[PDB]
């Protein structure tokens, strides 16, 4: 790897600098190098990894959606038959997105997840696994679309089981996991009722646990609860 | 259109 | 070049798609490939080239400024002496910026400028040459900083001479050239009085020529005139 | 801090 000659601490420092500079491809390369040093990641380091790749894949997803919309318009009735270009370029972006997802899933499988024994780390990584299979599912067509979807579901389900046993209902990792699993149900798995049920149960069980929290933990939890509320409002 | 979780958590 | 196997028309089509998708590195690669086909560029194609590289270098400039600020803080009196990382990473971004500028200047020199005989094209390319030497000057330190600055000045000056002979005072290329030359004077060449004079003379001579314009041309010209006004307000 | 020209012109 191109980062193999750089110190772990230096990679982490440079990832923080790249975040400040909004240089998220750099940030992801630095954190990939940090992961490949072979040591477990701290909480802060896990967050840096997540921020970097979420911003990278977020740009690709936004571009893929613009291009997919143009492509489907060009297949409507009454549309001038352009050439292969729109499809080609949507495929180019799609292939780069899949590469980023495969890279993240490779880091989790080699060997972040198997070395994660604390609930906060293991749930964080398993949620990540679900998320990046969900991004693959967004662009998947049917051949292995079913198996991609079941791979996302499996990872989210394992994370949910641990989080319910090991974390309180207000824990922000638990909340973000349930939020994203609910989006999976609604947008990927064609299960809007499961999405709505999960979002409402999650919200209500967190609400009943807020009284145990400090002002700072209260702010973190209610932030993600509001996203659950926002989706319920969109979905109902 | 659905909101998903921010990258950074607890 | 990786774009040598793709049709010119397809490269132009894909550059337009990438612009819609906000994929400006792709856009720049597509337009670089289009330029390397060896034909002159139309007005629209010149604009696509400019949009792509301006957005690419704009991201790099913004990142370089964030990093340069951090670096200079770390050299203040009373700052904990970190390691080489901030400098290293600012240098990384700086070297990539210089590469992008060198690439653009290479396209203009091989062979866009020498084949441009119409005023609208030749002024557009010479302004571009000035701009990308100005971006190089923003990060230049002193060794060839003087020669970079004089390279920017020379290109802008040649463009100004043509534009004053060949274009009306409201012409948007002429206006954007004078705007950018005035920024050069103010930010690069330590000549704020020349900057202010040029901005005010440009503005006033355009104002007196607006009466000749259609409503659509009027909107284009007054848009850039407002930038001249905005700078005068900042500078005085 | 100074404004420069937009990328696209006439
Ligand atoms: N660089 C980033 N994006 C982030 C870094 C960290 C982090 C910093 C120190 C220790 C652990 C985690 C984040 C999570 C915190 C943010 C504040 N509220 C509570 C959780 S986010
Ligand atoms: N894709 C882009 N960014 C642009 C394309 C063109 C262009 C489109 C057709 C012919 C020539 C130029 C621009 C300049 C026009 C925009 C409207 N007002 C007058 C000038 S900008
Ligand atoms: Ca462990
Ligand atoms: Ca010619
Ligand atoms: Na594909
Ligand atoms: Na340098």
């Amino acid at each position: 790897g191109a980062m193999g000659s750089m110190e772990r601490a230096s990679l982490i420092q440079k990832a923080k600098l790249a975040e400040q500079a909004e240089r998220y491809e750099d940030m992801a390369a630095f954190m990939k190098g940090a992961v490949e040093k072979g040591e477990e990641l701290s909480c802060e380091e896990r967050n840096l990894l997540s921020v970097a790749y979420k911003n990278v894949v977020g740009g690709q997803r936004a571009a893929w959606r613009v291009l997919s919309s143009i492509e489907q318009k060009s297949n409507e009735e009454g549309s001038e038959e352009k050439g292969p270009e729109v499809r080609e370029y949507r495929e180019k972006v799609e292939t780069e997105l899949q590469g980023v997802c495969d890279t993240v899933l490779g880091l989790l499988d080699s060997h972040l997840i198997k070395e994660a024994g604390d609930a906060e780390s293991r749930v964080f990584y398993l949620k990540m696994k679900g998320d990046y299979y969900r991004y693959l599912a967004e662009v998947a067509t049917g051949d292995d679309k079913k198996r991609i979807i079941d791979s996302a579901r499996s990872a989210y389900q394992e994370a949910m089981d641990i989080s319910k046993k090991e974390m309180p209902p207000t824990n922000p990792i638990r909340l973000g996991l349930a939020l994203n699993f609910s989006v999976f149900h609604y947008e990927i798995a064609n299960s809007p009722e499961e999405a709505i049920s999960l979002a409402k149960t999650t919200f209500d069980e967190a609400m009943a646990d807020l009284h145990t929290l400090s002002e700072d933990s209260y702010k973190d939890s209610t932030l993600i609860m509001q996203l659950l509320r926002d989706n319920l409002t969109l979905w109902t | 259109r659905s909101h998903s979780s921010p990258a950074s958590l607890q």
